[PDB]
């Protein structure tokens, strides 16, 4: 905005089964 | 790679130097009482 | 730890070390820390801060070296993943590789 | 001061596979000077000293 | 004041990280379409004026 | 601090024989002042001109933390049980572990405390009415493994 | 946590230093050159770097 | 040369030393008890030991 | 156990205890004991009664604990058993629960 | 880990450790003996073998 | 080239004949000084 | 090597390595060396066996150590494959554990 | 860099001098007991 | 008595060994 | 981190007409 801070391609995820981080790309 | 290898004698001085007037300079100050004790 | 003393051999019996996570480590003083296991102990002279129940340590910079072995043989931090290839150096006093 | 490497004589044990595990393995050494050296002479060792 | 540099090194730290997931990383960074772009967090223009 | 070695003026002194608000402060005691207004001899100059020759003293200060290493071959942990706690599912049989510690001379007697850690499972159950069951079970370190 | 699918095992340190390859002292600056090395299969950040 | 089913891939030690787990101490005889501990996918051969 | 030490550390190799039985514990003295490890002891200047061969015990009311773990994380009177579960007491001084 | 009382002189702890201990004798001919002991909790180690 | 290399790495290697001369005074304090 | 060096630094530029077998090494003397790039040759004063041309090497017990890495960041038999991994060294003083 | 060397390694020995003479001034007045 | 001649003979042992390698940092940082 | 993943269901809140109200098992 006022000053440049947008940035970003991520959401961030964690499949199922607990929280089991990476999906390793689908 | 012989400016890399200086600075390296300043730093064990610094050591060396609170290991020899810590065990001299106050070893220096135990002559007052003990001369003939363990 | 004795007295004066140096190091501390620590040895672990062969155990499974199945869904293991890492270590922590402080240092007490006897005197300060009571035996649990007791419901009384005669020689628990103190009553200040106990570290060891109420989180308040202090003697967590007196360390310079932890080192592990497996199997008695491999160095876990030895697949060269650090600067001093074999063991981590906590404090290092003479610094000459500006560590 | 000496420093020394002994290799298995043990018929069984001194050309076989080991798969993997773990195991025990567990020998007895002879501290006796008459057993472990040798003399050009025969003298005994134990009186020498 | 006086001041004088002696030594100076370079450090960097590199994550470990499995080599066929960091050449998988590597092929989609190589290319064209995957660029990467920074900002200057102040774009600015300066003038100074008397 | 002075350099107690490259100044050549380095005389060691002790508690008695420094002084310094001679003649505004007790001797050696919360009592009464004694002495007379007279220059100091305590302190050396690290500052100024006619400063020492001095040598660096750095240390730190850890309170109410205590050092912990994860077991995860990269030293971030992104999941509670470990990448390494599950090479421990095809690559474990027992292993020995020794840790060897340097530590710094102590005048009284110490401990380690030494924290391995684990699962603590406290798993609790009803399947009647006045009825209470339970199961505790902990995975590297557990009780009732070398006996019923 | 991921299983050690996201992590080496080839063995690689984590921190390194670039000692320089030429060095300039005058006398009101210093420059320093290295080269900075990237291994293959390796992914360096210059956020990591200093 | 053959270029698969021979490399050593992932890093491995190709010598190992296994300190003593027990010893006892005679006037005739001494005694040391070791743990020899073999990995998965490694086969020792006990014509290397010693 | 080297004199004027109250506590004595013991442990055994990782092994298999099947066909185990017992144990049985008794206090003897380094003055009284011979070395059957040479079949001439130069040190033996006893010519007393020996505890070792004889049977002649007398010093077992000096033991007042003995605490047994298997893989240090198991306590093997444990599983609730005695009034302290996890260390047999032999003797008690200063007491209160009517031990 | 045991606690003893301390004592001015040097003193050993003595544990036994109950085992089996069985041997089996047999005579198959005239002037042939033959022996075969068990021992099964220490036979790796602490038994001397 | 390895004689500038040298000379610098004969007094790192010159305190450490001065490093257990500490340790020989160190006897004076003593080491380990706890008792059974 | 300098008269009294203890290290020779070698770096090769950025090359391809296909078809590549090992190194080998040894150290001669200048004053046993003659130069075969130039058939001029007038400071050679030297007669006696060249160790240069003939197999006839004494010099191979006064190495200590050698470090190959590649990209100066990659010790190229550091797949922990050596027992001291990140170098070789040729001999050592000091057991420093029967190695 | 090389002047810091010369000149504070040259202020080193003069505590080297006096810790031969501490020594025997203690540890020497103990085999002639004082 | 033996340790004291191990600290006194080498304090002065190396007294020599560092006054003379000064002297090559002063001579060698003029060539 | 030190063992804190000792939480809830992943549900979400229930769905309403005028922001609250309760379904039980439903």
């Amino acid at each position: 905005d006022i000053n440049f801070s947008s940035l970003a391609p991520r959401h961030g995820t964690r499949p199922f089964m607990g929280t089991w981080s990476d999906i390793g790309t689908s | 790679l012989n400016e890399e290898k200086l600075l390296l004698l300043m730093a064990q001085l610094e050591a060396l130097t609170q290991r020899l007037g810590e065990l001299t300079q106050q070893v220096a100050q135990l002559q007052e009482q003990t001369r003939a004790a363990v | 730890i004795p007295a004066n003393a140096t190091n501390v051999p620590i040895s672990i019996p062969s155990r499974n070390w199945a869904a293991f996570r890492g270590w922590s480590f402080t240092r007490l003083k006897t005197k300060e820390t009571p035996s649990l296991g007791s419901g009384f102990d005669p020689y628990f002279v103190y009553s200040g801060s106990i570290p060891y129940l109420d989180g308040t340590f202090y003697l967590n910079h007196t360390f310079k070296k932890v080192s592990i072995t497996f199997d008695s043989s491999v160095s876990w931090p030895g697949n060269d993943r650090l600067l001093t290839p074999n063991e981590f150096e906590i404090k290092r006093t003479v610094d000459g590789e500006g560590y | 001061p000496f420093h020394i490497q002994v290799p298995q004589k043990f018929f069984a044990i001194k050309s076989l596979l080991l798969l993997p595990g773990s195991y025990t393995y567990e020998w007895n050494f002879r501290k006796d000077v008459n057993m472990i050296l040798q003399s050009s002479l025969g003298n005994d060792l134990r009186t020498d000293g | 004041a006086s001041i004088s540099f002696t030594s100076i090194n370079l450090y960097a730290t590199f994550f470990p990280m499995a080599h066929n997931t960091a050449s998988t990383l590597e092929a989609m960074l190589r290319n064209d379409t995957n660029d990467q772009s920074f900002n200057d967090y102040l774009s600015a223009a300066n003038m100074l004026y008397p | 601090v002075v350099d107690e070695v490259n100044y050549k003026d380095y005389q060691a002194v002790t508690l008695a024989y420094q002084h310094n608000n001679s003649g505004f402060v007790g001797y050696l005691a919360p009592t009464m002042r004694q002495g007379q207004p007279y220059p100091a001899n305590y302190p050396y100059p690290l500052i100024g001109k006619s400063a020492v020759t001095s040598v660096t003293q750095k240390k730190f200060l850890c309170d109410r933390v205590m050092w912990r290493i994860p077991f995860s071959s990269n030293f971030m942990s992104m999941g509670a049980l470990t990448d390494l706690g599950q090479n421990m599912l095809y690559a474990n049989s027992a292993h020995a572990l020794d840790m060897n510690f340097e530590v710094d001379p102590m005048d009284e007697s110490t401990l380690l405390y030494v924290v391995f850690e684990v699962f603590d499972v406290v798993r609790v159950h009803q399947p009647h009415r006045g009825v209470i069951e339970a199961v505790y079970l902990r995975t590297p370190f557990s009780a009732g493994n070398a006996t019923t | 946590a991921p299983t050690h699918d996201v992590t080496t095992d080839r063995s690689q340190r984590l921190t390194l230093r670039f000692v320089p390859v030429d060095r300039e002292d005058n006398t009101y600056s210093y420059k320093v050159r290295y080269t900075l090395a990237v291994g293959d299969n390796r992914v360096l950040d210059m956020a990591s770097t200093y």
